[PDB]
């Protein structure tokens, strides 16, 4: 009548998990593998970062008023916002998306001065009420609006060339003005047919201002479309123009690498994180997450499930 | 289950055992006791811990965006990006689902094995001085004092010391 | 002399399967995981669908004769065919593929009337033998071929604007005519240099008719190339032209979402399905398929294998 | 195999057994019989069924086309699309192959374990009144009537009732 | 481990055994010997070989380039390509890591099971003429000549021939 | 006093491996699954191959001097190099990357003759010191630089058409010259406004030479930008031009399929391989590799790890 018995533990409330053979095994304990809660803020601790607020990354290169505080600097993450303004004077940039990406992966920009001069017969200081400053009418800080100094005069066939004397590639932006009327065109530039030709050792293209009636925005019915390339070290880029060019007073140099975040989430300098998205920041040790398909940084892989429990205990057999 | 013990020839777990995963219940002259086997317990937890360490902790490559959240993106390229992210998500979710299913099967079964391993240890140590109940109990055909019980659970029990005595009750 | 023995079942013809350690284990039964047989028909039961036959999705927007029956409607799947015609009068559309995709993912279109008027000095009813109708020479139903009413006269500098008064984005198509001869150009429009300028608040572009000798197709040696954008609600789009524009009499509004199928497989209204391809339709519970890499809808994932057997039985040990 | 029974110490299956996956053959006074164990059979089938339920039944995301079948598509973009689809197919086929290989190994081995589990059940229930043939048979050292056989297969056999009797033939 | 034998009730391996993975050590009248079991050894190697065959040997689809090494490629498309390759690499590396982890677990555990299977074979073949040490040894209660040892390792040992003799030393 | 004992083997120096539960198990033996060593050479045995050296694939079609030896031929792999030259006279090709891919996946080209003739008033043999030959000034072998035979004369409005009489699609390249000065433009072609119009049944486009000052390269400040399409069998492609066209004297026909390798690794005709990259060649039975993310051919999948050991032995328990 003497004996020893062997047994295993159990618990009153088991957790349910999936296995290869059984969709509902009760085990003693389990733990979540999919992260479903994130932080509703941008965790910027440990980062030299830049919140552009209503300044748009492109606006940094051309120099929109909104971006006055963001024309230069250095950083390791950049934060774009839904608001953001690039174009005070209405327009568009050819290959926009390639460009903001380039910028958003940069971690810093310097502005180098073109040294362009124009002088007599030509007014290099056109402004507009769409780009107001302190206050008053003004313009894109890194460009000059060139217009016939007088009248409704033919604009001089002009030549400016930027020489890259640096060791690194520079990024050159310029604008082409497209007026709303034949009259307007004639007032600013000649009656002459207009042509802007741009040429480096690697780049070559040409543009023609083009008149058309258009909805008023903001503002004006004119448009300034922007264009860009990279000028290699020790190369030169030459503008041949007879009016219509919005020329560069400065070119940009993109410096390092950096992480680009697009979110309206508030900054929080008191949490670290490596993974971000539109709704904010993600900090988790788990390999999987459920918050978003679109993340940036070092992130748990996205999955299409609320929960995936991993058993951390034996089969739970109560009584 | 796979190793027949937990949810097998043992018909239930012991909610009272809170000092470990595996353990012994004894009945003898001085009455009843219960105690957990720390060694087998730790064999099982250490392996669970290994699983968690693998699960957590993965170096991730860095990803930058390819879809603008605030701009519009070109329609064809957007669709190709969408196709690719969707395709990749299907793969990860499938993966995650298989991972958890196969780990969970293995985790449950290794827990079963460690329980068996301990049972088998005790059976072997008793040799002929006890026989198998069929439900996790070993019926001891000799006076096994609380100290003697402890010698089993301490794996220091000498079967030779009680052998010929025990081989008696055998036949009556 | 009494005994009991334990055993397992077996079968005379086992099935062969792969394991981690053995490429050929015979088991008692197994089952296929890769679907290799599909349905040689389009399973349209339970779907408000549209077979365009020889009408091409683009032809729906501009109004080719082939598409007369398909200028409007509502649907939840659209079926394109290898035949299909978009251009009665020879030409091309800039960003075609983006456009048909847009259309093929739509599940319906409405046509809103532009209200454009031209009147004296201008013939708004040019036709061509490449776009025949009932029968007779005719044209794209949603566009007007505009030509100098008389002669070989200079076409009037003209302005038309479409105002989007709806709550949703409209899609505007238009054509630019490119003639085969200087003579032809002069007959239809002036001797004046030609220019078409198009401008909304979001869009702006311009086009120039261009003469060239070209192989005859069908038909004629002229070409009409098409162009499009989306005009946002409460926005306006303005055409400034002096000849060459194939103007819109109606604009299109893409309605919902829908599934786009490209296949020459016959319709079958008596099977349901959720997965389709060129060769037809796929109905299977299995997670994998072997028929095609290119599928649409909810499909088993494609794999590069005829067969992958899953054991549903023990090791088979006969005798 | 992994659990030593099927294709192990049992040298073959029984084509005659058509009522179940696992079962008993007996020889006794009144002659020979055969019968299947419904409970272990159903343990094994239920687990196979669980696998099939996992395999079948997956919500799929909806995919729209990105390659036109009838148009020409731009060459570079077409090549990037092709690279991506090929890459994805290599992943799925690899996955499908591993799935089937690992499931199959596990399915075969769980089938082997359920067989063992039943064998172990019977051994335990006999205690000292029988001993192990080595080939799936238990040699019963007492008069086990057809009804007594049925009590084993019904798992209602009382070893105590035949014990001392059976412990005799033991030594002669 | 999972099957309790290797790194379980056997507390170590035998560096001296170079003829095979598994084997016997005997002590008897004529002294000591060692020998490897070729059959269980080959069961284990063959399965390892099956794993290697699966690992090696995969038809690969052909891939052509989509990134130019020497040209510049457009920035957006380049980024999408990069996203896709990085994403695919994360999948393969995860896959490769799981493959190895799960194979390795199984490989270790099957090696354990083959060792057990052999041990269980010998136990069964001895029936009552020997009992279980608890550390991989069987204590033989009869004169087992070198030839008799060989009969065990050759799996030709007849327990009936030494049975009643062995059942003696049993009780003294 | 007699006994038999069971055991397993062991070794003095085990190998360490990962399992699901233990990141460091010592086992008796293991083997690598990730290939980390490749061959620093291009393994060309068993391949009819072509090393272009400093000839660039595009240069094969237009006929740069560097490519004189590579204007025709047949092959099953093509080897591009970092050096390589396509443009002796400075310029660019529209859709370059699509084109070299096309070429790099070809395994052979034939040159068919256009049969174009020009005759009086027109000099079909313009040359340049940027495309030197044996030695002397020369030009792209498969194209003609057309220039006003005399003077600063208006270039004749000209028409040439290539008729595809073959059963396969041909690839047609042509150039547009963009001069550095209005003077230069006038010397070579007229004062007339210039236009080149190109038209097949499937293709239609048009180009305008455009003057601009530009950095000198090599060489010269002019540029010749190239353009291409495929002309289907039994179809014709017509050039209407009045100066500026660099016309084709031959068109190309891409023959088969072939494998395109870009690497500076030396050729080795004594190893086979199926997998290549920039650094050379990869020969391994293992499913995974660590050398590069960018490979071509039949390759082990790339992973982000130096080593992943696969156990080929039991747990190693020494002593
Ligand atoms: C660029 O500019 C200077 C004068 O502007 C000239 O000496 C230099 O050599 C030019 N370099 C190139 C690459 O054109
Ligand atoms: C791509 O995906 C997002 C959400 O999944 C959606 O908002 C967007 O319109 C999609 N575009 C296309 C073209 O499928
Ligand atoms: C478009 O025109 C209407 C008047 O026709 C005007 O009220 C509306 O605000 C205009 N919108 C834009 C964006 O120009
Ligand atoms: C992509 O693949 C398809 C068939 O698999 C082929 O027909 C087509 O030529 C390919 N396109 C490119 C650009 O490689
Ligand atoms: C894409 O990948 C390589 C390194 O893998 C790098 O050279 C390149 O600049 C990356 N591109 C971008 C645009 O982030
Ligand atoms: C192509 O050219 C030839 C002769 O100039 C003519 O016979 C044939 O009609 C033409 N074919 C097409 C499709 O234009």
């Amino acid at each position: 009548g003497d004996k020893i018995c062997l047994g295993h533990h159990a618990v009153a409330n088991g957790t349910i998990v999936k296995t290869l053979t059984n969709e509902q095994e009760e085990v003693t304990n389990a733990t979540e593998t999919v992260e479903s809660t994130g932080i509703n803020r941008l965790c910027m601790k440990g980062r030299k970062h830049k919140d552009l607020g209503n300044c748009h990354p492109i606006g940094m290169l051309i120099g929109t008023p909104a971006c006055d505080l963001h024309l230069t600097g250095m950083w390791d993450t950049l934060i774009e916002r839904e608001n953001a303004i690039a174009y005070c004077y209405p327009g568009a940039t050819v290959n926009v998306e390639a460009l903001r990406q380039k910028i958003m992966e940069s971690g810093g920009i310097n502005k180098i001065s073109t040294g362009f001069t124009y002088g007599s017969s030509i007014n290099s200081a056109g402004t507009t009420r769409a780009c107001m400053r302190n206050g008053g009418n003004s313009f894109y800080a890194e460009l000059k609006w060139l217009v016939s100094k007088s009248k409704g005069q033919n604009f001089p066939q002009t030549t400016n060339t930027y020489r890259n004397t640096d060791t690194a590639e520079h990024l050159i932006m310029w604008g082409i003005h497209h007026p709303s009327s034949t009259q307007e065109k004639n007032d600013l530039y000649g009656t002459q047919s207009l042509s802007i030709s741009v040429g480096s050792s690697t780049y070559r293209n040409n543009f023609v201002p083009v008149v058309g009636a258009r909805p008023q925005v903001n503002g004006q019915s004119g448009r300034i479309d922007f264009h860009w390339t990279l000028v290699q070290p020790g190369d030169n880029i030459t503008f041949s123009h007879n009016g219509g060019l919005i020329a560069p007073s400065r070119v940009s140099k993109l410096i390092g690498r950096g992480l680009g975040i697009q979110s309206d989430a508030p900054i929080d300098n008191n949490c670290e994180s490596k993974c971000f998205w539109r709704g904010g920041s993600i900090n988790t040790r788990l390999p999987f997450q459920n918050l978003s398909p679109r993340t940036v940084g070092q992130c748990p892989k996205y999955v299409n499930r609320r929960s995936l429990m991993l058993a951390t205990g034996m089969r739970n057999v109560p009584e | 289950g796979l190793f027949g013990a937990i949810a097998g020839f043992l018909e239930n777990g012991w909610e009272g055992m809170v000092d470990g995963w595996y353990g012994f219940r004894h009945q003898n002259a001085q009455g009843t006791g219960q105690a957990a086997d720390y060694k087998s317990t730790q064999a099982a937890i250490d392996q669970i811990t290994g699983k968690l360490n693998r699960l957590v902790e993965k170096t991730n490559t860095e990803f930058e965006s390819i879809e603008s959240e605030f701009s519009e993106i070109e329609h064809q390229i957007g669709n190709v990006i969408n196709w690719t992210k969707d395709s990749i998500t299907d793969i990860w979710t499938y993966q995650a689902e298989l991972l958890v299913a196969m780990e969970n099967q293995h985790t449950i079964d290794m827990a079963d094995s460690e329980m068996l391993n301990l049972y088998e240890r005790v059976r072997k140590q008793l040799r002929q001085n006890a026989e198998e109940d069929g439900k996790g109990c070993f019926e001891i055909y000799h006076a096994c004092d609380d100290s003697c019980m402890e010698s089993i659970r301490n794996n220091t029990y000498d079967h030779s010391q009680y052998r010929e005595e025990a081989l008696l009750n055998r036949l009556n």
